[PDB]
């Protein structure tokens, strides 16, 4: 092993002087003489047999001259089926409180995506359970799925619900990856995980632990780390997927929360590091730094990877540089609005934003396509007689118009649906609808024959016979 | 027919108010535009020059 | 009038299709009795 | 601001 | 070791030596005054001044003393105002605490949490009822100048008198600290006069980094409340911390770090700002059954310009939270104070920090207030409408005026069930608007007269039982028979 | 401050007299390294825009020329590279291969393949940047492409040397109309034995992700389209100068087609990517950034790209080589900096808009700010006589749209304009990945213009034409190659159409 | 500058606000250290209203019911809920006009002009460019014409009568005049 | 690079231009020794006022023309060189041995392509600034002066100030705006 002295401390920036034999770029350094651990990963290169560092923990009580080891290696993470039912940090350590990773193997987080030769498979459909995202906007197995929204839509609420619908039902295993969200979130996502079987801890006599099954993993870079963790925290986390992926072959999951937190710590250390800002205050290595994480999550001839990540949008403005970058490298999108979460619509999708690359008519038959394309086209022309309703009212519209309107109204209120964890909120149950009945009443809605039906009756209904239910109800409650 | 006279006059006025209104409104959002620009072309020159 | 025009349109379309439902809920049962409970 | 501005426009 | 001054101004020094020094430690001049290294350059150090630069001369002697920045902590704190190192301005005594815990901190971890489950009472209607607040929370006040924030927190603390006086359960109360940052003294003093003059004094304590008192001492006054706090939250006592505006700590940031020729970013702050609140905010957590089981709330405050919450640091603190308390301004002269706009005003937790007798009639005020919203702007202009339509403004108008509170006049949860329960069965739709405002005050004064047993009941059982239901429609039957209104 | 001959290693030769300076003009010694960025101390010698090499392998280009360093952006990634490794000089400027070896393969912006079929045959290696035509070898547009698509072969034709910008939001349909206009030539080509009739096609990827590369790869040899052209792929995970030189690389590749006299077009996805990646190259050299932080040469790039879309005369060859350059448009604000730069350099503009992607408007062109400054140069007459009152009859729908709401209460000569444009709105929509021949095109206007179907319901056009096409292509088929061969369409021929069209009519029966 | 044990200074400050922009630094961070603000504005004095006080964006600590009475707290408030009330009809008054509006708001609309033009006073100062005397005026002749021009005792009276004339018995007898 | 006419050497008398187009002459009447702005694309009949402005002025006034090309594109500079050898303008008649004979013609070009960079495309319309300067000073004729686009030449400006490393102005413009559009026009 080398060593070195630290040289000058700029808040997570660490310069370091080396006598001999520079470690190569993105190699991990361990502060010797601290607290606690302190690991830095190399920068840049600067001269002098000098370089710079980004420090994963807060730099608090470093020492210039303080010494420092070079590992030879990057910032190496455990994997395996022990990193299974357990959480981990950024640097591999654990944060469960409950004993050593015992992995007989340790991966880089830091690797090359898979080539254009290691081609894709078939656009593999995924029933999430979901009625606006199985009809307008299919979810692909086998690619990048965005959820894209500013502060108060529904993006955790939709991953948590994804998370029961979807990670227990999958025979491969799960990922859970986050980046600068809170840390309530992260309590409250561990414990409804040891609830619902998809972790499983075992104590016993001897105060060990046994995580056998509990099919996720979980790694954690949260609002209170620094930068340098929050950014590669993704990183080892793809890793860790990377490993069930490429040697074991089983289909993986992964669920980010929020990609945008770790753009924004590369933005944080960027002027430290001497760039010259981009237009925003964005650093320039923006989109190749998106890049190279997103390439390498995708599917090969030995495994596949499905992706969901949820994008912060802030002041809900799409023009921003990192979602509008975020945009091209995803195969499926969902953008929640607030407009449509003010009407109490939730999920709070906007079906006019959201795509999908698999609503195709040759992928989903035609029935699929031209539903979903009827209900857009619906959507956008009560869309369109928003101005004349506001400024002449409704007395003004033809019969074909307070038709359309109705429709639209109908299909807006039937898009929503009841959540199993928004049970705290609403307190009304849970619902999972299966696609052929989502299609089938939304054929029903729009050829007609539920005119008579009473908007309100499309409401947290699971199905179109649930609505007649409630119809009834409401119907027999009026007399 | 007092009415219909009525409302072909109102829609007139309000018309002619709301083209008024989109000049004003086109002059502060040119106005608004230039200073977006200068001030992230000052805060780049700034971030630029501390270096 | 952003605010005023979406919460008058809002407003008004919400009377219009309320009372288009109290008809509606009113002259539901008749017309379809294969719902009505009290033929069941 | 210009949100405000041209969503006005917009609207008139 | 000791090393030499180099060059200094404007409040900052650039030392020689002390190759020795920890990032973050304090450091000690040759007058007394102090500072804090954290610019660890390779020739030189970068110290920010506690104080005025007049005192160092370069070539002054300077010596390290090997603390990090800390503060001492305890109930010695308590009564006492205190500058943003723990040195009291009171004028009356030391600070008699012997246990120090350091500023700067690693937050507590994923295991050693929980779940909110209790509710902080603010006082308030609108917020105990719409807009719940939890033990363990961080729920911003958000809104522009002069709209009622302060008082939304000073009414919170001084909720709490009733609370812990009848009580000697320290598991129970609720401690609180206020941190004025960027404010005047004058308006510190006004506060702590204001406390004084209710009791709420002797569970408080201030910090008062004010405007003439140095960027760094604004920049760590909040981190020395935190660390006053993290006493009650780790001792199984919980505790509230108010921070007065969170943008003046932004500011006094942007100025030290743009002294120490730090490059800026976006409004010439710098990209540490997220990593300076998220350090900050992260710091409140309700603890386990095995760390105590304490808590610590936190409640900042943030002044918006024209409303732009589209800004950089309202985005920061609005993603960093978990609730927001809007205010504003049109609110606020049409009448409504509080003017918490209940629409964009949310709170993640929600009815898990709230009482069963407060949910059973918030849930039917939410709807309400929602429908009510949604067809004011059409009723204002005049139209016909239907029966149903002209209840449900008439019950929204009803519970906008029962909303509405004096400043400094907070209320028991009891007493707010008992009026919002008269409010939402149906006992104002044909009172006068107008006259709400002391169908409330006498309707309290009666229930406070002759049914002390109903307030007894709901502060225990914390729930509304057919029998207190019954009991309490009675007395209200009674209470407008007594009375008369102008409908 | 210190300069890299300041180092204290170098000195202590210096001072003790040591002049070992004969260490050549071709080695070097790495400075400095970081974000993609290399700095060197030596190489007097090196040209500006010429390849370097590394000790393991790698290699750069060298752009910031100094008096006491160069600047070297690196092909690959700073994990290779480290301070105090050996630089070398190659020598050649940067180049690429060209010629028919290309076809039907995917390659990077230097030739490398990657689809993994083997190497590349290359008689001819070309040069990247390099001097566009003047003005005297050029000539004026006078032929079509045919893209496929009715909206943009009738409203906005794109010419053989044109440079018609395909201008839009994220998700409207541009990749599909340049897939579009690629699978056209199928038809074209197949039935063909000489190479000057045909039209080749260059599809260039800047900023994409390897997943739809390969689905559009996949797309293309569905339908035998690759034999006929070739992708250039600088994706994501590819460093920045490989986005940056894509381009110029596909640019090179056409140029060969072009001085020999063949037909090409070259598709650029999106451009506005290639100008983030030199934005990414300029900031981390240190240069002087402008507006949005981009340099002041972007200007100066886009145009050196596309100034070389041409045609020549007859005595360089005649060939030609068209751009179809995307750009994405964040809220519809062409007014930004990298949109106002590109459509002042084209000759048109295919402004995509995204209210009509969803009103079933698919191609969702917008003909009111779509433009095409050659025009009806670029097309044949049958197309003309057709196109010239389409437009005017679509300008006066567009006049009289938002009466569409209130039609009830207006008289006639206004509810006219309203459904003859609705039905030829109608009749514009097209289906993904199904283009169609300009004599389709020309019979299928003919029916529309000439009122064969106002008094139709207007979902049943889709049915209609396609219908139409069968029938035509039952019965017909003389007429089509009429209008093929001659270019024209006469009044016996128009006659013949009319014959047809009463002949369908009677047949089928529709709604209305 | 503050008030102290030994003795007081009072202070008034005019702040310059460049280009009429409030988000400005400079007033922006003035704004913290005020106990009375006073922002007068050019749309009122295009108006001819002097002094152009927004008496919106104006306000003040001393406002309180336990350092005024009730009566002046009520009707300050009373006078700022309708000016609100006039401010949030502008863009369809601009646009549509006072037609549209009901029986309600045009009283209130009515009732804003007249207190607009109420708050206008004719300085000592001005004689030199104004020629009109001057006229202070105290505080409860003040609090009487807001009430009265609240309950709806003064509608019967003009618009114009109220620019520039101080008490009420003024304004009283402009309109006397004003009728010949 | 020629300093502009000083203030002796400049006439007092403003005076009118005879140009033989109705419209312009009535409403919109040009000046001798002035800027006219030209608002107008493309579909409008731009070049062919142009290609009449230059012959009325050259039959009547006896004065020559100059057209500047300020980063135009290249294939219109093609067209606009065709059509002026079609409508007389321009006079290349071949010669015995393989030169050309350009006789009597009515104007010069200066074109700066676009492909050109910064500094060519900022420096083209002095070029024929001082083509023109020529007629003016020694010929004593009116001459005329075409530039297409004065814009681009700003926007060369702006770059070229760029690259140098000077702080740009208000809204990314160079701060020698003003002097530079002045040092041009004062000519
Ligand atoms: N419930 C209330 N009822 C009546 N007035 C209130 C109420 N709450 C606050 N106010 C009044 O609002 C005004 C501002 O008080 P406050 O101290 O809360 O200002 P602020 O919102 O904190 O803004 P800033 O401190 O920056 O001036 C005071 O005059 C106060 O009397
Ligand atoms: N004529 C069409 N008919 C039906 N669907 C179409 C048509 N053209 C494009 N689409 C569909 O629109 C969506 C966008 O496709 P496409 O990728 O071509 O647009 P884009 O602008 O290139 O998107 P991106 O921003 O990702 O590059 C796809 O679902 C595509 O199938
Ligand atoms: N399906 C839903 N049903 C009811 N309320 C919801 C739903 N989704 C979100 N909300 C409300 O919005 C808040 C958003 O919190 P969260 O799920 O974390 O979204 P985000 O992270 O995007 O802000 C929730 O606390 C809840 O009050
Ligand atoms: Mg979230
Ligand atoms: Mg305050
Ligand atoms: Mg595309």
């Amino acid at each position: 092993t080398n060593h070195g002295r630290i040289t000058q401390v700029i808040g997570a920036v660490v310069d370091v002087h080396f006598d001999e034999q520079l470690p190569p770029i993105l190699n991990s350094l361990e502060v010797q003489g601290h607290t606690n651990r302190l690991v830095l990963e190399v920068a840049q290169h600067l001269g002098e047999n000098t370089v710079r560092t980004i420090a994963m923990d807060a730099t608090e009580g470093l020492v210039r001259g303080q010494k420092v080891v070079d590992t030879g290696a990057p910032i190496q993470v455990p994997v395996g089926v022990e990193t299974l039912g357990r959480i981990m940090n950024v640097i591999g350590e654990p944060v469960d409180e409950c004993g050593p990773v015992p992995a007989k193997k340790t991966y880089s987080i830091h690797r090359a995506a898979p080539l254009f030769a290691d081609q894709s498979t078939e656009p593999g459909l995924l029933q999430t359970g979901i009625k606006v995202v199985d009809l307008l906007a299919p979810y692909a197995k086998g690619g990048k799925i965005g959820l894209f929204g500013g502060a108060g839509v529904g993006k955790t609420v939709l991953i948590m619900e994804l998370i029961n619908n979807v990670a227990n039902k999958h025979g491969g295993f799960s990922v859970f990856a986050g980046v600068g969200e809170r840390t309530r979130e992260g309590n409250d996502l561990y414990h409804e995980m040891m609830t619902t079987g998809v972790i499983k801890r075992k104590k016993l006599e001897d105060g060990k632990f046994d995580f056998t099954g509990s099919k996720a993993a979980l790694v954690y870079g949260q609002m209170n780390e620094p930068p340098g963790a929050r950014a590669r925290v993704a990183l080892t986390a793809l890793s860790v997927a990377e490993y069930f992926r490429d040697e074991q072959g089983q289909d993986v999951l992964l669920f980010i929360d929020n990609i945008y937190r770790f753009t924004q710590a590369g933005s944080e250390v960027s002027a430290l590091l001497g760039r010259i800002p981009s237009a925003v205050g964005y650093q320039p290595t923006l989109a190749t730094d998106l890049g190279q994480l997103q390439e390498r999550i995708t599917t090969t001839k030995k495994g596949s990877i499905t992706s969901v990540q949820a994008v912060y949008v802030p002041a809900d403005d799409l023009t921003d540089p990192a979602p509008a970058t975020t945009f091209a490298h995803l195969d499926a999108t969902t953008v929640l609005s607030r407009q449509i979460a003010e009407l109490g619509i939730y999920p709070a999708v906007d079906p006019l934003d959201s795509t999908s690359r698999m609503l195709a008519p040759e992928i989903v038959g035609q029935e699929h396509y031209d539903t979903a394309r009827a209900t857009q086209k619906l959507l956008q022309d009560y869309k369109s007689l928003q101005d004349i309703i506001a400024i002449l009212g409704m007395d003004e519209l033809s019969e074909e118009d307070k038709l359309v309107v109705s429709r639209a109204r109908k299909i807006q209120r039937f898009l929503s649906q009841p959540f199993t964890v928004a049970e705290v909120f609403t307190g009304k149950p849970g619902r999972f609808v299966e696609l052929p009945e989502t299609i089938k009443s939304a054929q029903t809605i729009l050829r007609g024959e539920c005119d008579d039906l009473p908007e309100m009756a499309f409401y947290m209904c699971g199905g179109l016979e649930e609505v007649r239910s409630k119809a009834v109800k409401m119907a027999q409650e009026a007399a | 027919a007092s009415e219909q006279s009525a409302r072909m006059s109102a829609m007139d006025n309000a018309s002619t108010n709301a083209g008024e209104m989109i000049s004003s409104l086109t002059l502060r959002y040119n106005r608004a535009r230039q200073a977006k620009i200068t001030t992230e072309l000052v805060e780049i020159i700034s971030g630029a020059n501390a270096l | 009038s952003v605010k005023f025009m979406d919460q008058k349109r809002s407003g008004e379309e919400t009377v219009y299709f309320k009372k288009e439902d109290e008809a509606l809920l009113r002259n539901l049962l008749a017309n379809h009795p294969e719902y009505d409970p009290k033929y069941s | 601001d210009l949100k405000i501005v041209a969503a006005r426009m917009k609207s008139v | 070791e000791v090393g030499r001054v180099v060059s200094v101004g404007d409040g900052i020094a650039r030392l020689f030596g002390l190759e020795g020094v920890q990032a973050g430690e304090l450091v000690e001049f040759q007058n007394g005054m102090t500072g804090m290294a954290l610019n660890l350059e390779t020739d030189n150090v970068g110290v920010v001044i506690f104080g005025d630069d007049r005192s160092v001369l370069e070539g002054d002697s300077v010596k390290r003393t090997g603390r990090i920045v800390d503060v001492p902590i305890g109930p010695g704190l308590l009564g006492r105002v205190v500058d943003a190192l723990g040195n009291p301005i009171d004028g009356k005594g030391p600070i008699p605490a012997k246990e120090r815990r350091r500023v700067e901190l690693k937050a507590p971890g994923i295991i050693p949490r929980k779940s909110v489950h209790e509710p902080m009472m603010t006082g308030l209607k609108c917020v105990d009822a719409l807009v719940p607040v939890g033990r363990g929370q961080r729920e911003l006040i958000i809104g522009d100048r002069q709209t009622g924030k302060t008082a939304v927190a000073v009414d919170a603390i001084i909720n709490q008198k009733e609370i812990n006086d009848s009580t000697d359960d320290e598991s129970k109360k609720l401690y609180c600290i206020y941190v004025a940052v960027g404010q005047k003294r004058s308006t510190v003093a006004q506060i702590v006069k204001a406390l004084e003059q209710r009791d709420a004094m002797k569970y408080t304590t201030v910090v008062a980094a004010t405007a003439s008192e140095a960027a760094p001492l604004q920049f760590l006054a909040p981190y020395s409340g935190c660390a006053m706090g993290e006493w009650f939250r780790d001792s199984g006592r919980h505790c509230v911390i108010i921070y007065d505006d969170l943008s003046k700590q932004a500011t006094a940031y942007r100025q030290m770090s743009l002294l120490l020729r730090r490059p800026p970013g976006r409004e010439a702050y710098p990209g540490d700002v997220f990593y300076l609140h998220s350090r900050l905010l992260e710091r409140a957590a309700k603890m386990g059954d095995k760390s105590g089981g304490g808590s610590l709330t936190a409640l900042p405050v943030i002044e918006t310009q024209a409303g732009d919450v589209s800004a950089y640091i309202p985005t920061n603190v609005i993603s960093i939270t978990d609730g927001q308390i809007f205010l504003e301004t049109e609110l606020f002269y049409k009448g409504i104070r509080p003017a918490i706009n209940v629409g964009l005003s949310v709170s993640r937790v929600g009815s898990a920090a709230q009482v069963k007798a407060m949910k059973q009639v918030a849930g039917t005020m939410k709807l309400e207030l929602a429908q009510y919203r949604e067809v004011a702007a059409f009723a204002q202009f005049g139209s016909d409408l239907d029966a149903s339509t002209r209840q449900l403004l008439t019950r929204g108008t009803a519970l906008t005026e029962l909303l509405k509170q004096r400043q400094y006049s907070p209320m028991k949860n009891s007493v707010q069930v008992c009026v919002l329960y008269c409010g939402v069965k149906g006992y104002l739709d044909p009172l006068d608007p107008k006259e709400i405002s002391r169908f409330e005050s006498l309707f309290i004064d009666y229930i406070n007269a002759n049914h002390q047993d109903i307030l007894k009941t709901i502060e225990t059982e914390k729930e509304l039982s057919e029998k207190t239901e019954a009991k309490l429609r009675a007395a209200v039957d009674e209470f407008v028979a007594m009375n008369e209104f102008k409908k």
